[PDB]
């Protein structure tokens, strides 16, 4: 949208607005959590192999040493 | 209009629509998906800088992209960039009110900025002028606190505010470009997508909002949180992203999945959290206390993998470096300490 | 400043202290634990009367101690007494106001109340003065519209308002006796304990409280709806309650588990609940919709027994008979009716 | 004040007055919804069989028609 | 060597692997999916019929495709073929045992078969005989006890034997066409597909088996009950079936999930299941018990939605016609009688 | 199509029967419970009507009567 | 018919009542009651010795209460005691029979025990016999193979047997003292109690038994387990005790409970487990694989929080030091292995 | 069965003993699971402190060390 003030709205307004956002929200395509949780076990799996915080940060490769 | 506002009995249907396509995807959880997965070792990270220089409450800290310079924000009236190799303070910027609340780092390393009770947004010069490092500029439009801000390059920066909403700002003409407006509470928390497309606000009102950048719209809002959503962090990927709440949990939600993934807590734990950030692998998510202590979670399997317990009060903030080689944590007793 | 933080993040800490107590405490749903009951059935009540009178929507109705004779208010400003088993109309008390939003019938039988957006409880006496039923008092004391009210005898009554307070209120004298804060929201409706002891209010803020008539206090708040609660019903022993609600939900508490035991509803019935009724045993749980239905749900089973289908309009209010031989159910569409 | 009470209070007193229930509430000793689902199981059971609703009523007993 | 060793062993992986898929895919009870369904409605069937004669215990019975004749198995050795419709005994076969576990009337209503302790499946020739009705052939070839038995048509047969095995027979050559191994415990019952291309048994080992009627090979094997399968029944679209054990239990098993959708019990209710059978529709699923009674079960939502209580004894057999107009009991107190 | 006399297996043969039976079943395509049990209610639901068990029969169409 | 149905109808609701009994106490898991204790992290054992000797499959081993001195055997007929401290012999006793399937240490480490296919146990005085070590009492009995043995006391054994039964001796008579019978499958293991007043069986049954010593009768006996339990191991406080399975998992029992209160597995894991036992606290579950791999899990949490490889074949024993000092394990692979 | 009666019994006086043995199991009074978990959890917490093979043990005191 562009650039809105807030004192500029009334309660009409904004009940108008959050049914207009909920009217929008409602038509989401919803994915299956099950489906969002291997996804992401998947990514962090690909790459905790090498998280310094992970599997630890050798002493003469640690910046703050 | 008359009596019963078809407006306001709309908004409760929508609602619950909403809620049950969501319970009707919420087949399991995270830590469900997850039992396979060993667990991560116990971490044991320990302090390897202890920051000194504030007198006062921290409030914010943002380590700067190259993973080495970082700015904190002070009660005090002081903003300072560290060097958390050295320890050394490369600046130690005054400012007019001494009520900050927020402070951001610029991508490029160019400026940092700050905000608070004084409703505004201040960028400073630390680089291209070299000398007395002054405010660039004073972003003036927020008829409340000023909670969080994240520069998207040198020229745009987003702010969260009190006033209930978040805006974007064209730092040279001082002005707004686009205002986000939905939130029915104080906004206190932002995290700007990888990409910086659209970036998420955590506020009061325990509801969580994805905003278009360029479209200027609000696109989803979540919910789960029994109350303020204090602080909120992107996930690497750009699909999720976590919360920090005074319902003393920290939540995942996935954009996709409109609701979330994982809910992260203990019963013994009834305290607040200030802040929450991911390691580089999303593996762990790191998050600060009202109790003074830092708990790290694991994200998969949802268990206390850590505690970094090392300030004499509330830690009121952390980041983790964008190499993920560390972790800093800001607290209300004047320290800031870095972790690996 | 002052000490305002403390007070919010106890809040918060307590909040999340009882939400943990009461998680620990609900291992069962009602559904579960009736495993070995055998369900009612389905259950197919008729139309035995349409009560015809009023020119305007109805919004609240009360049956009265013989389960014969019952009072209903419509917004034309008229009260009507009507005799159920004759059809006959005993009164049709003109109104001061028209916006009437609720109505009640003294167990002696000797009065009847009414009131709306006129912030005002009346009284009328309809026997000891017989001849022209006439305002025998006029409550005044609320600054908002009396959405409920129910006589506890002759001299003494309960009101729910607009205001976010209920009041216990001497009649003769009209002065308020108890005010009874606390509800964050306007409240919605109210219902007496059989012993008279307490009565439970629901309001806008999304909660049921439980109050002590006498000491004029709150004794528990009972939350899990995510929308105002329009109407609240007690059980028969005084142990639970029932709420109707805008999410589209009805909902047992029990007062000893400080939480609710059984929540009924379907995710294809998105309209939010006008009323709410048990049956004589409380097996049945009989609520009003928006959609102009009213489904009977199986109490133990939460099995949707039933439909009550006959009103062109939003069922308002409902009732069911002290003998509990039937049940009324008001609508805008001006109609009464009574089924078994 | 004297039976009645308006509420204009401020802020502090509000928030105040609100942690003051809370602190009442977090005292209550709650009953395990199991016992009390089964209390009201056997509550409901030895009334609901003579229940004119879940019952029905024969024609020539039935005080409306 | 192993050779014993890795065989038994590489068994077990197998079912652990079998259990672990199975798991996989159980994500839901039939009683959830169906939230939303309404009740059946009280099932009150009344006694239309008692058929009396066994002056002993009656132990199978089979609805003739015509939904009239009947033929029932009596321990006096005798093999009934009943009019429902007038109560006349059409004919009363004498048996060269008294021990009949099983009979069955064939689809055409030509023949009728039955056996028991004489491990015999003994077939009558009803129509074409004229005059008295006569043995035309006696099956021999288990070495078990004759659990139960079908007609595919009047050529064809299957049987189901306490040696452990099935087999199809040819009746005209008298011999075995096909048998099926694969049971380790008594086979108890068995039913056949709507198109008799499969057919599934259940034994003493606790578990039940698809076979391929031509191929002559299980194709799967049904887990899930505690005790052995005293009843099964193919459910009218040939995608599942129902069991009942000695477990107190009745389980709904899919071909296509390979495992069961839905168990049906009360906590109390400890005896055994003798038999099982669905209405016409699936909607209600029927099973005998040894406590004397038959529970009428909601297919859909597990709810026991009527009783069929008359027998003074076990119910050891039921039917439901093929017209779906009536069901059959069979009990050790000499009866048969018919509801609807 | 095959006849078998059990008494012509051993332990051996058994058991290599047995698990060749498992090795079939282990590679059994499994459809979800959830996809299963709403075709089993969609079936159900499209005949619940017509069943005299269910819906009832008018007595003068009872020939049990 | 027959009286023998009548005890089976008996038996089979006596076996559903308590099941129903069981499903009444199930009221959670273990993992969900240690929500809020944090997790080991990740246990990480190194090998120390690998205790070279045994020419073919080693089939048991048992550490001598000193925490020192362990026995082991292998098919090569050769019953082992070795001093884990310094790697060598100090006993190499070679039996008339290469079939060893078991074998135990005095707890006062003045003799030994063997036996397997040979049906019998024979004791070993390794001290107050100098020099010629040898069998000093062969115990006769049993009618099947011998499958493990725990020594009570010098003069007192107890022995579990394929014959389907477990049997206390006394030495000097080297008669069968006590017979415990219940289970139908020939018994696997056995355990001891910290008194030794009572023990546990796990027989091939599925079902694991408690017997009282004294007595010489069952206690209970436990379900769970779809498969055979081939490892048994008391835990520490005598309250509850570990099984081993063929079905890949590892089950706690609590004796009070009359149920298990947690199971191990992992849906990739379908080798059978051969061994298990506690760590000294019992916070760790190490169980033995026939992967060649032994995995250590979090009993508290039901994590995998190790695992200890190394074994060229099937991990067939492993023991944990009176001391919780290290554990051995056993394997086909002819060697073992210390860790710590 | 018992010492006082090694092997001795029908295919039917088994399906007695056993009925017997069911009908003193069913009266086993039983804790709830959650009760024994806590008391198990417990036991294990005021005990993993000195657990060696999960807190471990120093080289220099580990029995199973070098030689020296």
């Amino acid at each position: 949208a562009p650039v809105i003030n807030i004192e500029d709205l009334t309660e009409k307004d904004k009940l108008k607005m959050e049914v207009d956002q909920l009217k929008k929200e409602v038509t989401l395509e919803r994915m299956l959590v099950s489906k969002c949780c291997e996804e992401f076990r998947d990514y962090v799996e690909e790459r905790s192999g090498e998280d310094p915080l992970v599997k630890g940060i050798p002493e003469d490769k640690n910046p703050f040493k | 209009m008359s009596e019963l506002d078809q407006l306001r009995q709309e908004a409760e249907q929508l609602k619950n629509q909403i809620r049950d396509a969501r319970k009707a995807c919420a087949d399991a959880t995270l830590s469900q998906i997850t039992n396979n997965i060993d667990p991560v070792g116990r971490i044991q990270m320990r302090t390897r800088r202890t920051l000194r220089g504030h007198l006062a409450k921290i409030y914010a800290m943002h380590w700067g992209t190259d993973s080495r310079l970082l700015v904190s924000a002070s009660q005090d009236g002081k903003l300072i960039i560290w060097d958390s190799y050295t320890t050394n303070k490369v600046h130690a910027i005054p400012l007019r009110s001494s009520w900050v609340m927020t402070c951001a780092y610029a991508p490029s390393g160019n400026y940092v900025a700050c905000g608070g009770l004084d409703n505004i947004c201040s960028i400073y010069n630390l680089k291209t002028r070299e000398g007395n490092v002054r405010v660039s500029r004073e972003l003036a439009g927020h008829t409340g606190y000023l909670s969080c801000c994240r520069f998207l390059d040198d020229n745009q920066i987003v702010t969260s505010s009190g006033d209930t909403t978040c805006a974007l700002w064209d730092i040279e003409t001082g002005q707004q470009t686009t205002t986000f407006t939905g939130h029915t509470g104080d906004v206190m928390s932002l995290s700007l997508a990888p990409d910086t497309r659209l970036f998420v606000s955590g506020a009061c009102d325990a509801s969580a909002k994805l905003w278009d950048v360029r479209e200027g719209m609000c696109r989803q809002t979540f919910t789960g949180h029994e109350s303020d959503i204090n602080a909120i962090c992107f996930f690497p990927n750009g699909n999720a992203f976590a919360t920090g709440s005074d319902d003393a949990t920290c939540r995942l939600f996935d954009l996709r999945a409109d609701q979330e993934l994982m809910t992260y807590s203990h019963d013994n734990i009834i305290c607040g959290i200030t802040s929450v950030s991911f390691s580089k692998s999303g593996r762990l998510l790191l998050a600060g206390y009202d109790d003074f202590n830092c708990n790290v979670w694991d994200a998969l399997k949802a268990d206390r993998a850590g505690v970094l317990a090392g300030h004499d009060n509330r830690v009121s903030c952390l980041g983790v470096t964008d190499d993920g080689m560390a972790v800093a944590t800001g607290s209300w007793d004047s320290f800031l300490k870095i972790w690996n």
